[PDB]
RNA sequence: UUAUGCUAUCAGGUGGAUGGCUCGGCUCAAGAGCUUAUGAAGGACGUGCCAAGCUGCGAUAAGCCCGGGGUAGGUG
RNA sequence: GAGUGUGACAGUCACUUAGAUGUACGCCAAAAGACCGGAACAUGUCCCUGAGUACCGUGCGUUGGAUAUCGUGCGUGAAUCUGGGGGGCACCAACCUCCAAAACUAAAUACUCCUUGAGACCGAUAGCGAAAUAGUAGGGUGACCGAACGCUGAAAAGUACCCCGAGAAGGGAGGUGCAAAGUGCCUGAAACCUGAUAGUGAUGGAACGAUACGGCAUGAAAGGAUCUCUGGCAUGAAGGA
RNA sequence: GGUGGCAAUGGCUAACCUUUUAUCUGGGCAGCCGAAGCGAAAGCAACAUGUGCGCAGCCUUUUGGCGAGGCACGACGUAU
């Protein structure tokens, strides 16, 4: 969250850079699929470790996979199949920005998730 | 003299007699004075801090050491405090106590405003000013334009009036400017498209507010810089019936 | 000065670079030297040494606002239409007290019947008003 | 209109003055009337020395139906007893009212140029 | 095959200019405005698994407890 | 349709924005109740109403305060409503005006550690000294003086394996990456240094160039194509064999 | 000085209010300058043109005429 109090680039970027962890949770938002947006009433939700997303920007557009890991400080997620093979040849995950993906199936093992997504 | 009024569908549904503000001769010099004065009165004080480059106790070595006579640190040869020393004070910097405000007499400011209002009626000035339009100037709209509350209604009115092309020109002509202004917060160079003037505070202020390049104001809040952006008169403007009625002795 | 025009001139219109140093190049600070080397300049600019006369206290001294009979006469119709004067059987009745004037002076011509009431009149104002057919009334 | 005249014209900012100077020189040419070239040269002169003629001078120096051209402004100090036609750059409100009530006309330099291009009978007042 | 050199360009080294970027600075405006013997501010020393500085903290020592907000990660 | 982020320029990807919601402790707060109580007049050999005070003399400071500022050192020092003070020298008179020498009193004002916002501000030798492991490193016995240092990439994918090497250096080869951008790594100028190429060069004279004409080299693009070279013909000013 | 607004029935407002976040619009006559000078002061207080020359411009018989502004007088206010 950064209000229209400050339209200045420096203040916006300072707010994002020094965001608390509970504000960095909201930075993990991603677009919901049409079915999910219809059946939740909201347009977006935070990408969580476990839910299935489709990558829609970058070198891995079209891939569907489960979120392996989320970093709040980096603001990146790791998706099954989105990897960077290194000079060894071992496969390493390539971190993705959550705004570059779309949630197609939510992980709802947490009873608090529904109210977390809306309200 | 007289001007037709167009309903929301764009068809002329009557006549209005233009006030005496509209037959005022074209005075670009006075318009330039008024706009420059308003811009200057908007400006904000700035400058370096009080003792910037000067909070040292540096003193000169004098002659006999093979060095310039500039002040130096008491425990080093590093020069200090002088405008040609690194870290030294700015000679002649901007001062926060400088007064940038300009005065224009109320009579000649009103003359400039009247000249800019009359310039909204000349097609040559308006098209030369940059606007794209197909209407017949001046554009007087029936008062029901003031009661419409959504941007879509304004779009329908502007399309029926042949004015929406100017809004599209401002929207697609919005460009990221060159230089330091982007970091300071002026990322875009915006265009001006359409001025809507209303009789009083009405829903059309919010309804037309978000249109690209569009300004919506009332007759009370009408000044030279709205009618002559960048000191250039010939702004494409939509007047309402109430605005024309309220303009009878507005700046005379 | 136009700083841009002198970019490249070195001395910037000052003559020698040994000019433009301090108050020595002006002969001192302020209006100094008015008895010694700026004596003639002091005469020219009116700062010559000496005192003259005396001042009376502002609380007793007073100036009077004035208006000449020509000014009153040849814009009396405007005064009547603006309310500051009235026409009584053809004679303009002007009361200078509500105009802010306290002395009528006699410069100009009087062509109409002016009945003027004022704190004071010059003598010539008296004759000019009375020869025009009007009269002068003092303010008690 | 050589480089000096061009300097004076380029100096001016009021477009009415520029258009008047240009058209006055054109009319001095075409009509063969030095009155218009004279008015143009007076308008090219510095604006701080423009004519600001009061009604009293006009009344003092004019007769009935006397056509005056003032290369500047007519001011309203004084009285005007006889009708007089006055071509001026501008008028005061009081000057306009006085000239109108006296029976005279308050016309502009363009109007007087259109009324008689030769300038015959016109007397310049400063 | 003319060495030692001279002039111009090129390649490279050194160097850190220029450009572009900036979570910093500066100025102005609008707010808000006391605290400490119930021991303050400030300082010293300690405090981390691997931890030297800074920052935080005080032998309960990058921390402990309760309520609310937040919700899936966290470990300056 | 403020803006910022996101692999290049985003109203519709994310945070937002416009606009609505909610909020513990607190703060202000209207209706309605409880409480001490307020205001005029008549009468007057009546009572009370601020002392080293007001004033004054003299010295000094201060002031625009001038014989007419305020202060305070010394000295002196009242009156009591039939009274006292003031009205820019003193005193007399008239008129006008006030009641000191005891006390409190919101608001309008000032400021900027701090919070928010903004900016024709600066843009890393600038802007704070400090883009802060910055009042730090360092300097001074001390009072105190006081720096420099920003940037890989979209993603570490931060170079596997092999050869040389004493090597946990380095080099080669080979990879990663759109690009080495290869870790104080974006761009990467000049000075300076190494090498190459062109011209010149061990008989040679010095402001390092300007001008003209030649040798050698180059002359891809961005420069010419009745342009360049070489001639003929016509007309030809000054001049003129 | 150049360029402008308004103009003797003059010009402009200052603080401040109106800001709905510094702009802006509309107010704001307090005050300042101009409007009468001369004089230390008390004080007193002037030409809305009496004459001449004459530029531009206009008219003209091309030599003259009218002639704003300008110039030179005359008159007047006041101090001495
Ligand atoms: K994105
Ligand atoms: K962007
Ligand atoms: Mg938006
Ligand atoms: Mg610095
Ligand atoms: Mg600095």
């Amino acid at each position: 969250m950064i209000a229209m109090v400050s339209k200045q680039p420096r203040k916006q970027r300072k707010a994002r850079y020094a965001a608390p962890l509970h504000i960095r949770q909201k930075f993990m938002g991603a677009r919901l699929s049409e079915a999910l947006t219809k059946e939740y009433g909201t347009r977006s939700a935070a990408v969580i470790t476990g839910d299935t997303v489709k990558v829609m920007r970058g070198d891995f557009k079209g891939t569907e996979g489960k979120v392996q890991s989320v970093s709040l400080m980096d603001g990146t997620i790791t998706v099954d199949g989105v990897i960077s093979t290194k000079v060894d040849g071992t496969e390493v995950p390539r971190p993705l920005n959550p705004s570059n993906v779309m949630i197609t199936k939510l992980e709802m093992k947490d009873g608090r998730r529904a109210s977390s997504i809306k309200k | 003299a007289t001007a037709k009024t167009i309903d929301l569908t764009g068809k002329a549904v009557g006549e209005v007699e233009l006030p005496a503000v509209f037959d005022a001769d074209y005075r670009p010099d006075l318009i330039k004075k008024a706009v420059l004065a308003a811009q200057a009165n908007r400006l904000q004080p700035y400058g370096p801090r009080l003792y910037s480059g000067m909070e040292t106790s540096a003193r000169g070595w004098g002659s006999g050491r093979g060095v310039s006579h500039v002040p130096r640190l008491v425990n080093s040869s590093r020069a200090a405090r002088v405008p040609h020393a690194k870290g030294g004070r700015r000679a002649h910097p901007p001062k926060p106590e400088a007064d940038r405000s300009e005065k224009v007499n109320t009579k000649e400011r009103r003359y400039a405003i009247r000249s800019a209002i009359a310039a909204t009626t000349d097609p040559t000035l308006v098209s030369l000013r940059g606007h794209i339009f197909e209407a017949e100037l001046p554009i007087v709209a029936v008062n029901d334009l003031e009661s419409l509350e959504r941007t879509k209604q304004v779009i329908e009115f502007l399309e029926a009036a042949g004015l929406y092309e100017d809004v599209l020109r401002a929207k697609y002509g919005r460009h990221i400017r060159a230089g330091r202004g982007k970091l300071r917060g002026r990322k875009y160079k915006h265009k001006k498209s359409v001025l809507i003037v209303a009789g009083e505070n009405t829903p059309i202020l919010k309804a037309a507010r978000n249109l690209s390049g569009v300004d919506v104001v009332t007759v009370d809040s009408l000044n030279a810089e709205l009618l002559a952006p960048g000191t250039h008169a010939g702004r494409l403007t939509v007047w309402t019936e109430s605005a024309i009625g309220k303009l009878e002795g507005a700046f005379q | 000065m136009d700083t841009k025009k002198f970019r490249g001139s070195r001395t910037c219109g000052g003559g020698t670079h040994k000019n433009r140093r301090g108050a020595g190049n002006r002969g001192g600070r302020g209006k100094a030297g008015g008895c010694k080397h700026h004596f003639v300049r002091a005469m020219m600019r009116g700062y010559s040494y000496g005192k003259h006369g005396f001042k009376r206290p502002d609380e007793v001294s007073r100036d009077v606002s004035i208006v000449n009979v020509g000014e009153l006469d040849e814009l009396a119709s405007y005064l009547v239409e603006e309310g500051l004067a009235e026409v009584k059987d053809g004679a303009y009745h002007i009361n200078l007290e509500n105009l802010g004037i306290e002395k009528v002076l006699g410069s100009g011509r009087v062509t109409k019947n002016l009945v003027v009431t004022s704190e004071e009149f010059s003598a010539s104002a008296r004759e000019k008003i009375e020869n025009a057919g009007g009269s002068c009334i003092d303010a008690e | 209109m050589g480089k000096k005249s061009l300097v004076k014209l380029t100096r001016k900012t009021n477009p009415r003055i520029v258009s008047l100077i240009l058209t006055l020189k054109e009319r001095a040419n075409g009509d063969s009337a030095p009155i218009w070239k004279d008015i143009a040269k007076r308008l090219e002169a510095p604006s701080r020395n423009y004519a600001a003629v009061n009604i009293s001078k006009i009344n003092r120096h004019t007769a009935e139906d006397d056509v005056l051209l003032i290369p500047g402004k007519v001011l309203g100090a004084g009285l005007l007893d006889h009708p007089v036609t006055i071509a001026a750059l501008t008028f005061s409100d009081s000057a306009f009212e006085k000239i109108t009530e006296a029976g005279g006309k308050c016309l502009s330099l363009e109007e007087i140029m259109e009324a008689n291009p030769k300038g015959s009978g016109i007397r310049i007042f400063r």
